[PDB]
DNA sequence: GATTCGTATC
DNA sequence: GCTACGGCTATACGG
């Protein structure tokens, strides 16, 4: 199954270990983990540096086996207008985890093609159920995000 | 300190309507308790309207009141509540009736912030189901020829055969011989004489009615009085009284049932 | 796994904890104990404490009836014309036994995001019912809400936070932490900050969580400086061939976008300092040219070599 | 209360109003409330603050008990949401009953709380209802007065759908030029407060503060806080609770108003002659795009500064800065609409307008650009080139190309049927060619 | 064919698809093929879950020949489905018997629709399973909290009624008394203040009422149980209680309301129901106090 | 912001 | 007991 795919996604790792290149992006994430304790993240970085494969590995690593209803993951390929922001995130977010692994995580993929109206209505749904989720933005430009939204995430960046 | 039940079933119907009629002219309705009669009014925005409606010590089960917002004249506790919030809870459930439909209010030092300027007011239905609200209310201060006695019903037809947004003005014109009653609207003439709006004349003659001392033509609003003139028939168990004098004085029409005071105040047409 | 980020256990509880503009925070401390709140608009650069400003004098204003008496309304909740018409009506309509010259108090968050015809009918709001409840606007750019909404306000700015307040609050934040640290490193975390609270608290947990030690080293190998003073550096260049290397090094090997680099040389030309307008507005136009070709498709590193040179260019002549 | 709301004027002199507008009003006023009033409708336009209001009811309070065939007004709610009506057919239903508003009974409408306008479907009906009203054949109808502030609409509404309403909330946005050019509507534009009004005003609540003003040490400082607040705002409610919000503190916070957005000629003025306040170029233009950057991205802000910088000095400046900067417009024409360009074509023409200004320019007056007659010149010569097209398709069979139309069909086709027909359209399409 | 199940009673595979509308009503439904029965399951924003079943004694003929697998999954759009089944149900008082077929991965999911004179065959495409598994969203069945027994007529009428109050947030009380008496009740937000609709301590509405400490076994009194919930998710339910007999009530410690719908054979309906945060502890306060009023 | 006409006041 | 039609309500669409 895994044979019949192309080498960029066979090769996607599957643990923190896998990824290389970024050391001290890694070698911080994993303390963060270690302590329990993951705030808010923002990845920057050039295209095909390891974004998506740190994150996805790191809710792997923090998550195990309840990845599939602890982290809601949505991209450039869902809708994610105003409308989609103040219910789908925000039931998401609201509701409990089930006592699993205290914290829920909320990876927002290429965030840079968000309009800035659900960017900003995100800004109160981030600091507010920050006690049982956790967002992360992906992106590979800066200038399309608000800073309000920059300013409540911790940045690291991708280098190449 | 008021307390009032209605356990009866047409008695909750004119209730509702009487209710819903109050939240369609204004939306928040006007309710005044008594020691001896409920007045629920409700005046519109222009102050051309005033539909009131009187409900005796008679018509509830339990009418208590200890008045010892409050205003004497006999003293007077008078508050403000959401038409459209009321029109809901009095409103009859399809497929559970009610059995004991409770309205009070207990501002007192025994009563925590739970009914602090917050109305009570209990449904028990047929099925034990217990439903509680607690609407908020805001203390006010109350603000208190020729003769028709036409039927009701009669009245009751042709107005419901009347559209509001295509007939707004209802002409009257009483005679000794007959009285015709008309569903009028007027025509704008645009710039180049452009049909702005169209004039519909629906009308319908009563034959000469029980009362009909004149001891003339009036023109008033047709939106409330349909509404005013459907209350009453909904306590099912009929004869509206029309005092107006002047083009320009208020009309006045009242209803009666054996224990709910009807009254509608409208603005007439000063055009002679 | 139930530890809260620095940025929320050390949020402000009350009005004296708020470092920065003094004058403001001590206004908004009288507001609180006189309690004639007016209606206000709060206004400035995200991360200052415009928020936790406004919800600490809203709880130091009501106490045990700000369950009853704060109705906070956000961007992310609707606030369409309907909200402000039914909910917002009923909380100001709503009567609450608070004590003397305390009012309700409706926390409108994000009100620069709220459309104009939920802003008119506020206007109706605040004047039919200004006596029981006080509007407080919280945004970032007060030319968002409408003129006749700011006249029934009193706009309170709030300006960048200075390298004082913001190394007070870190260090009252270590002590209560037990974290390690240095001058310097608290110096790069400041700096790194560009005024900002919030960026200075998630960058000095960043450091302790990664190495624990907060010298310059450890905090400039995770947090980068801030890319604007790049590009200002390169865009002040006297000859050609060190801006070209600081654009490759500093600014392309790292991983910054070229599109990224263009939009802030046009922010930063906008401000720069000593130029001629003349200059200045051929350096624009010059950035725009490549903005246009970074987005027809064009971003590559030729074109901002390109830019660099005609900058030089028109700055040597 | 507040300042504003507790010091607020009890009769007509204590308004702060210029004399001959409140003048205008007052006559206006007191003829609309005659009989067979020419006058149907008081169109009271704009800024914030203006006691546009606060001048109709304090002259109610004065017409109305005079004319009452035996003394407030009437204003529209429309927050009002009642059970059984649409939210479209609220002002209708009240124009409806304020029509009975009339002698023994009568009152001044005031429509100061308009519907809901940025919605398509009920301005219309706004306006339509309102045309109702000023083409209405009722022998005689209450006096009508509608107060309308001018108020720019901030960046919302990212879609590229903005209408005049998303962009300026103005009179012209809301009504259509028939209900603006009517014999029977009135309109009376309003001006900001002078400062001289506003100094005399606030002095006035000052020595009505007196007591406390010299308890908390501010009784000399006041001039200054008052020239300061008169020379930064026209608003007179922001001055008073500015006002108040000075004198109730205990420290050394800085007096702030509200902001106020330019005019389209006044940002015009702005770019070419430059702004007093400020002899720093870039300061001033940045300032101009952070605060109004709605009208500065307009595409008819760009055309305006072609059409009137010819204005500088009448018309007798050098040609190498006018090349320069029709020029530089043409450059920045062709960025696509990006900030770039709008930041490079107002600051080069600043920069060029900067050098050649001299003392004693006598200047010129601006105008709005005739694009937009030019457009509709351009609807008409469609609409007469199809007719040609349509009446010369079935009468002689024949396709033609309106390319072809516009060079040699409109000249010489007229000069052809009209020379047939001189011994079936036979005018010039579009119109004579001139100059 | 590796799965074929025939029926004419349509009119309860029709009830099946109705309940299933309320969660969303243009997505993917999930199709689980077992020897025991028909289970279709829906899952709306990792919030909700609702699972029916339709056992293989609501058709004559059950193969599931399928061996390979003890179970068969399959995800089909239900836009698709209603936008189908719509137009076929427009002479529905014919004696039409319902044929479903499924011949494995990779097949279509074929629905025919026999009238003896014409048979209509119409077959959905299939698509990839999604991430998310609907086993996370399942109570624990040794940490219940509170295991109520209500009749269906009077949460319908329950749910009516907060739907007409509009409930914009929903409360749930489960209180147990000493001495007999058992408290349930339906607390809700709206914009009309704090509304509270008691369910009767009466044996025929509310059958059994059962309060434990946490552990579903160390029945104890006094103390009430109160779930924070949104009104979205709760109103799910309704569509599903209009033909239930009974419904079972069941919550855990960590947040999550088991509702069991069984109708009358029939349809079993199950729906999960995860509980709100509820960051503000003074709600609760209130709660108690208006209880105990 | 620019010009032109018209007041009010010191 | 059953059916048709009017009133209530959820949803896609116009501008
Ligand atoms: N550090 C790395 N170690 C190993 N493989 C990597 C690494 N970075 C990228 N890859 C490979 O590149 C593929 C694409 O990288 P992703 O992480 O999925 O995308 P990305 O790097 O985040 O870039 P964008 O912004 O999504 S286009 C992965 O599936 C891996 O196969
Ligand atoms: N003066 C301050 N003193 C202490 N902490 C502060 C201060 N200003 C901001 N913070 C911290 O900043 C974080 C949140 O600040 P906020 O007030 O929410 O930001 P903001 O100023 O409101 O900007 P926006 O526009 O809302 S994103 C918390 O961790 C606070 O502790
Ligand atoms: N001397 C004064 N002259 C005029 N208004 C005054 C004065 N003193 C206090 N005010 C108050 O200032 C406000 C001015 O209101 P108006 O300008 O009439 O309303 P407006 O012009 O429609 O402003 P908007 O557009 O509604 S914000 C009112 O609330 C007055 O009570
Ligand atoms: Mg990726
Ligand atoms: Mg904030
Ligand atoms: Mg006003």
């Amino acid at each position: 199954s895994k044979e019949n795919l192309p080498w960029v996604e066979k090769y996607r790792p599957e643990t923190l270990d896998e990824v290389y290149g970024q050391n001290e992006v890694i070698t911080t994430v994993r303390k963060f983990v270690d302590e329990g304790k993951l705030p808010h993240l923002l990845f920057y970085g050039p295209p095909g540096t390891g974004k998506t494969s740190t994150i996805v590995a790191l809710a792997r690593e923090i998550y195990g086996k309840n990845y599939s209803n602890m982290v809601l993951e949505l991209n450039a390929s869902d809708d994610r207008g105003i409308d989609v922001v103040r219910n789908q995130i925000k039931d998401f977010a609201s509701t409990r985890q089930i006592f699993s692994k205290g914290f829920k995580l909320i990876i927002l993929d290429e965030a840079d093609a968000m309009t800035n109206a659900a960017q900003n209505a995100l800004r109160r749904v981030i600091e507010r159920y920050t006690k049982n989720t956790r967002f992360c933005v992906l992106a590979n430009y800066a200038h399309k995000l608000t800073p309000a939204l920059l300013s409540r995430c911790t940045r690291f960046r991708f280098q190449p | 300190s008021f307390k009032a039940t209605i356990t009866e079933s047409g008695k909750q119907n004119i209730w509702f309507r009487a209710i819903y009629v109050l939240s369609t002219i204004q939306d928040d309705i006007k309710i005044t308790v008594t020691t001896n009669e409920l007045i629920a009014w409700s005046m519109n925005e222009t102050d051309t309207t005033l539909c009131q409606v009187r409900f005796q010590k008679s018509f509830f089960e339990e009418y208590e009141f200890k008045p010892h917002g409050v205003q004497v004249i006999h003293k007077l506790y008078s508050f403000r509540v959401n038409g459209r919030h009321l029109t809901t809870i009095s409103r009859k459930p399809d497929g559970d009736g009610i059995k004991s439909f409770t309205i009070a209010v207990n501002n007192t030092s025994t009563c925590p912030e739970s009914l602090a300027n917050r109305l009570i007011v209990v449904i028990e239905m047929d099925s034990l189901i217990v439903k509680e609200y607690c609407p908020q209310f805001q203390p006010i201060k109350y603000d208190p020829i020729n003769y028709i006695c036409c039927n009701s019903t009669l009245l009751k037809n042709f107005l419901d055969n009347c559209n509001v947004n295509v007939t707004d003005e209802v002409k009257l014109e009483i005679n000794v011989h007959r009285l015709s009653i008309t569903a009028f609207t007027k025509a704008v003439y645009g710039k180049n004489n452009d049909l702005l709006r169209n004039a519909l004349s629906m009308s319908n003659t009563i034959s000469t009615l029980e009362h009909y001392c004149l001891f003339k033509s009036i023109i008033f609003k047709l939106k409330d009085f349909k509404n005013f003139i459907t209350i009453g028939p909904s306590w099912k168990t009929d004869n509206i009284s029309l005092w107006f004098c002047h083009p320009g004085d208020p009309i006045l029409m009242q209803m009666q049932k054996p224990g709910v005071k009807l009254e509608l105040v409208e603005v007439t047409d000063s055009n002679i | 796994s139930l530890q809260l980020p620095w940025v929320e256990k050390y949020r402000p509880q009350v009005l004296s904890d708020i470092v920065g503009n003094k004058e403001t925070i001590d206004r908004l401390q009288q507001i609180a104990k006189d309690g004639n709140m007016p209606h206000m608009i709060i206004s400035g650069m995200p991360g200052i404490g415009k928020t936790t400003s406004v919800h600490c004098l809203a709880h130091e204003l009501l106490g045990r009836s700000y369950a009853d008496g704060v109705l906070e309304l956000n961007a992310s909740d609707d606030r369409g014309i309907d909200v402000v018409r039914n909910q917002i009506k009923h909380f100001a309509q709503k009567k609450l036994h608070l004590p003397p010259g305390k009012h309700k108090i409706v926390i409108l968050d994000e009100a620069d995001s709220m459309t104009a015809g939920a802003q008119q009918a506020l206007r109706r709001t605040m004047e039919l019912y200004s006596n029981s409840t006080r509007f407080a606007f919280a945004c970032n750019q007060s030319n968002k809400i409408i003129e006749p909404l700011q006249s029934r306000c009193a706009i309170l700015r709030y300006s960048k936070l200075s390298d004082e307040d913001v190394l007070k609050r870190l260090l009252q934040i270590i002590k209560l932490e037990d974290v390690k640290y240095t001058n310097d490193g608290l110096e790069a975390i400041i700096f790194t900050a560009e005024g900002d609270m919030r960026q200075a608290i998630n960058n000095l947990q960043s450091t302790v969580a990664g190495h624990g030690l907060v010298n310059a080293d450890n905090v400039f190998k995770i947090v980068d400086s801030p890319h604007p003073l790049i590009v200002k550096k390169m865009l002040l260049a006297s000859n050609l061939e060190d801006s070209i290397q600081i654009l490759r090094t500093d600014l392309w090997k790292k991983g910054y976008s070229s599109i990224d680099i263009v939009t802030t040389s046009f922010r930063v030309t906008k401000n720069l300092a000593q130029v001629k307008e003349s200059v200045r507005l051929e350096m624009i136009k010059e950035i725009g040219l490549t903005h246009m070709r970074i987005l027809e498709g064009v971003g590559t590193y030729l074109q901002l070599a390109s830019m660099l040179a005609k900058i030089h260019k028109l700055n040597n002549k | 209360e507040q300042w504003y709301e507790k010091f607020k004027p009890n009769c007509l002199e204590q308004v702060a109003i210029h004399k001959r507008k409140l003048k205008d009003v007052q006559e206006a006023l007191d003829a609309m409330f005659l009989p067979n009033a020419k006058h149907r409708i008081l169109l009271l336009s704009g800024p914030s603050g203006c006691s546009k209001s606060t001048v109709i009811k304090e002259l109610s309070k004065i017409l109305v008990p005079k004319y009452r065939q035996n003394h407030k007004v009437t204003e529209f709610r429309g927050d009002c949401i009642v059970n059984d009506l649409p939210q479209m057919e609220s002002f209708s239903e009240f124009l409806k009953g304020a029509r009975y508003l009339v002698m023994s009974n009568l009152s001044l409408i005031l429509i100061e709380d308009l519907p809901n306008v940025f919605h398509i479907d009920t301005r219309r009906r706004f306006q339509q209802l309102i045309l109702q009203w000023l083409y209405s054949s009722e022998p005689l109808l209450p006096p009508l007065v509608i107060c309308i502030t001018e108020c720019e609409i901030p960046e919302n509404d990212n879609n590229y759908r903005k209408f005049g309403i998303d962009y300026t909330f103005s009179a012209e946005t809301i009504m259509n030029k028939e209900i603006l050019m009517h014999p029977r509507l009135k309109r009376i534009k309003f001006n900001p407060i002078n400062s001289t009004l506003l100094k005399k005003h606030l002095k006035f609540i000052c020595v009505q503060n007196m007591k406390m003003l010299k308890e908390k040490n501010k009784w000399n400082k006041r001039q200054e806080v008052i020239d300061y607040i008169a020379q930064e705002t026209g608003d007179i409610r922001s001055a008073i609770t500015t006002l108040q919000f000075w004198a109730t503190s205990s420290g050394s916070l800085p007096i702030s108003t509200r902001e106020s957005t330019i005019s389209y000629f006044h940002a015009i003025g702005k770019v070419i002659h430059g702004s007093h306040s400020t002899n720093n170029d870039n300061e001033m233009i940045n300032n101009l795009f952070e605060n109004s950057n709605n009208l500065l991205s307009k595409e008819d802000f760009k055309l305006g500064i072609l059409e009137n910088y010819n204005t500088f000095n009448k018309g007798e400046f050098s040609i190498s800065d006018a090349s320069s900067i029709v020029d530089c417009l043409s450059e920045c024409d062709n960025m696509n609409g990006l900030p770039e360009s709008n930041e490079y074509g107002l600051r080069e023409v600043r920069k060029t307008f900067r050098n050649i200004s001299k003392q004693g320019h006598n200047h010129g007056t601006v105008y709005f650009p005739r694009e937009w007659k030019v457009r509709k010149l351009q609807n008409s010569f469609k609409v007469q080139a199809e007719d040609w097209l349509n009446v010369s398709l079935y009468k002689y069979n024949a396709v033609h190309s309106f390319r072809n139309i516009t060079l040699e069909f409109g000249y010489y086709a007229p000069l052809i049927r009209k020379c047939q027909s001189y011994k079936d359209v036979v005018d010039r399409i579009g119109g004579p060619i001139e100059a | 064919n590796k799965f074929s199940a025939s029926t004419v009673h349509l009119e309860h595979i029709t009830t099946a698809l109705s309940c299933l509308t309320p969660f969303g009503s243009k997505d993917d439904v999930l199709i689980f093929i077992d020897a025991d029965g028909l289970s279709f399951v829906r899952e709306n924003n990792h919030v909700i879950k609702i699972q029916l079943l339709l056992s293989r004694e609501l058709f004559m003929s059950y193969s599931y020949r399928n061996e390979t697998e003890d179970h068969m999954k399959l995800c089909v759009k239900i836009n698709h489905i209603l936008d189908s089944v719509s137009v076929m149900n427009r002479n529905s008082d014919d004696i039409v018997e319902c044929t479903l077929s499924y011949d494995g991965h990779g097949s279509p999911f074929v629905l025919i629709f026999e009238d003896s004179f014409i048979s209509e065959r119409v077959e959905y495409s299939t698509y990839l399973i999604k991430d998310f598994d609907t086993n996370g969203l399942e109570l624990d069945r040794e940490r219940i909290s509170f295991e109520a027994i209500i009749k269906g007529e009077a949460l319908h009428s329950a749910l009516k009624d907060l739907k007409e109050i509009g409930c914009k947030e929903c409360y749930v009380y489960a209180k147990t008394e000493a001495n007999d008496e058992n408290v349930f009740a339906l607390i809700s937000k709206s914009q009309l203040g704090f509304s509270k609709i008691k369910l009767p301590s009466n044996r025929s509405i509310l059958e059994k009422l059962q309060v434990f400490d946490g552990d579903s076994t160390t029945v104890i009194d006094g103390f009430a149980v109160i779930g924070f919930f949104d009104f979205t998710s709760f109103d799910k339910i309704r569509k599903s209680t209009k033909i239930a007999s009974k419904v079972l009530f069941r919550m855990d410690v960590h947040g999550v309301l088991s509702v069991n719908i069984l109708s009358q054979p029939g349809i079993v309906i199950e729906v999960c129901m995860l509980e709100k945060e509820s960051i503000d502890e003074a709600a609760q306060t209130e709660i108690e106090l208006l209880m105990e009023t």
